[PDB]
């Protein structure tokens, strides 16, 4: 669904094209074009990521859902930026500043669960009763009930 | 032919062993993954726990 989607749209052109290149590898030719699940730890290697036997074994075990012994081009993006990541630029801390002061409608110096709540609802995506505290406690590394200025340069890398 | 047998019977043994080997080699890497994972685990825990005795 969207994560797969995300991570698609977070690569980029001179990024995207080395991991279909590389990641091609999975298919021996004249087959089925199955792509399997064995060959991620090579790939990881192969693209500049430089993973221990136990890291390349990760990788697969967090692939392969549906049993199907597979591996896609968009699920293997969303499986390289959870091991390497490698996002589209991922802003910065200025941009985000100037943002975090948007969300803190109050000037507290953190987005508390209200402010939080009001952003995401007015950008017209259904908010229910579990979202909302699902991402204060995300970027809650410190376990204090907000995301603070800090917390949210860390929660938003890479988001766009 | 003795020896050469031996050397089969040992090299196939010492390819059986060197399998064994390369097995308790995954084992414990893979046991010991488990024990970076429940260590780490153990971590959050006993970090969260310091957080919570701290709270």
């Amino acid at each position: 669904d969207d994560i797969y989607k995300a991570a698609v749209e977070q690569l980029t052109e001179e990024q995207k094209n080395e991991f279909k290149a590389a990641f091609d590898i999975f298919v021996l030719g004249a087959e089925d074009g199955c792509i399997s699940t064995k060959e991620l730890g090579k790939v990881m290697r192969m693209l500049g990521q430089n993973p221990t036997p136990e890291e390349l074994q990760e990788m697969i075990d967090e692939v392969d859902e549906d049993g199907s012994g597979t591996v896609d081009f968009d699920e293997f993006l969303v499986m390289m930026v959870r091991c390497m990541k490698d996002d589209s630029k991922g802003k910065s801390e200025e941009e985000l500043s100037d943002l975090f002061r948007m969300f803190d409608k109050n000037a507290d110096g953190y987005i508390d669960l209200d402010e939080l709540k009001i952003m995401l609802q007015a950008t017209g995506e259904t908010i229910t009763e579990d979202d909302i505290e699902e991402l204060m406690k995300d970027g809650d590394k410190n376990n204090d009930g907000r995301i603070d200025y800090d917390e949210f340069l860390e929660f938003m890398k890479g988001v766009e | 032919d003795e020896s050469e047998r031996g050397m089969k019977v040992i090299e196939s043994r010492a390819q059986k062993d060197e399998e064994k080997m390369e097995i308790q080699e995954i084992q414990l890497k893979e046991a010991k993954h488990i024990a970076e994972d429940a260590d780490r685990k153990y971590e959050e825990v006993a970090r969260k726990l310091v957080i919570i005795e701290s709270d």
